[PDB]
């Protein structure tokens, strides 16, 4: 499998722009989806789209479409998510996950949707102070 | 818009005891969902994939089944360290527009 | 009056024949598939040497 650490939790200003990370690390790395996932203080999950490495692209959010960007970096073995107008609508606890697709390399792939390993969750409080 | 609803808006049981759960949706889903559990503060699990089997390295005491638009989850016999809550969520459409349901929360039965 | 056999596998990342690309496609379909053909020609390269 592979283990995902993710960045340290933050606090940011309000109607600000905000990057996070996560750190994947086990096994080769393209061969594994990625995905990003929130939850506010004791509420539903709010999916926040995906991304595919060996081809590099990523679908968003229709709600949250505009204001997103995920990213990726097949040297380094990490993901970025960026968020755009920060609202204080959106503190919240932040979680990168994944799942194995198959001999991507050699052109053989199954688009899997479900998120088998799992992150910590790192913590952004948007807010006025 | 296709949305789901977990039943009931809470389940409650005792030790030895089985819990049953139903996820509902707004049209056919064929065999796109997935339960994971969470205890309060923690990095979810997966429980069931595809709709209809079991993850690998979890007890075979959990099992669900169902299609069209009602889905459910099963485990015949709680045990100490079950307490949490349980989301269903489906990973149907294309273009991908996933989405979570709501979630329910599971304590014992016991006064 | 034996046979040969061959592994053949299912992509799903191809590199399309028809420009400079590269394309996707859904998984496999669920059933049997089959397939039959009789090769008439085929398509050689030489080797520089001497
Ligand atoms: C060189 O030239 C040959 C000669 O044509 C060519 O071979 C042909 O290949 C095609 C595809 O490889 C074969 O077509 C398939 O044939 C089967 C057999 O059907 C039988 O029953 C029908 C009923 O009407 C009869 O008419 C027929 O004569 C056969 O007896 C079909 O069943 C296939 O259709 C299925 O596959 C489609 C794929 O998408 C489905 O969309 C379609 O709906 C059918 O699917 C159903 O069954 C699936 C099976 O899993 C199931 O999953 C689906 O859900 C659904 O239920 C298909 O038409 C054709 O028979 C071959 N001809 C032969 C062998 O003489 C070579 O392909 C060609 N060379 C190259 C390189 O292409
Ligand atoms: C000396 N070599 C010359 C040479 C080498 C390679 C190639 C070309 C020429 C043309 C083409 C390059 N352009 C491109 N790739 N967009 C590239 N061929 C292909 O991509 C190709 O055949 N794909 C393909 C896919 C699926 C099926 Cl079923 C199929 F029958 C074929
Ligand atoms: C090769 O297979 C095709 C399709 O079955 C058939 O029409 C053709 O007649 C076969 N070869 C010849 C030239 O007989």
């Amino acid at each position: 499998e592979v283990q995902l650490v993710e960045s340290g939790a933050e606090v940011k200003k309000p109607g600000s722009s905000v990057k996070v990370s996560c750190k994947a690390s086990g096994d080769t790395f393209i061969r594994y989806s990625f995905t990003w996932v929130r939850q506010a203080p004791g509420q539903g999950l709010e999916w926040m789209g995906r991304i595919i490495t060996i081809l590099d692209v990523a679908h968003y959010a229709p709600h949250l479409q505009g204001r997103v960007t995920i990213t990726a970096d097949k040297s380094t073995s990490t993901v970025y998510l960026e968020l755009r107008n920060l609202r204080s609508d959106d503190t919240a606890v932040y979680f990168c996950a994944g799942v194995y697709e198959g001999e991507a390399d050699e052109g053989e792939y199954d688009n899997n949707g479900f998120l088998k390993h799992w992150g910590q969750g790192t913590l952004v409080t948007v807010s006025s102070a | 818009d296709i949305v789901m609803t977990q039943s009931p808006a809470t389940l409650s049981v005792s030790p030895g005891e089985r819990a049953t759960l139903s996820c509902r949706a707004s049209e056919s889903v064929s065999s796109d969902l997935a339960w994971y559990q969470q205890k309060p503060g923690q990095a979810p699990r997966l429980l069931i994939y595809g709709a209809s089997t079991r993850a690998t390295g979890v007890p075979a005491r959990f099992s669900g089944s169902g299609s069209g638009a009602e889905f459910t989850l099963t485990i015949s016999s709680l045990q100490s360290e079950d307490f949490a809550v349980y989301y269903c969520q489906q990973y149907n459409n294309w273009p991908p527009r996933y989405t979570f349901g709501q979630g329910t929360r599971l304590e014992i039965k016991r006064t | 009056n034996d046979s040969i056999t061959l592994p053949c596998r299912i992509k799903q990342i191809i590199n399309m024949w028809q420009r400079i690309g590269q394309a996707m496609y859904a998984p496999p379909i669920q059933g049997v598939i089959r397939c039959v053909s009789n090769i008439t020609g085929l398509i050689l390269t030489r080797d520089g040497g001497s």
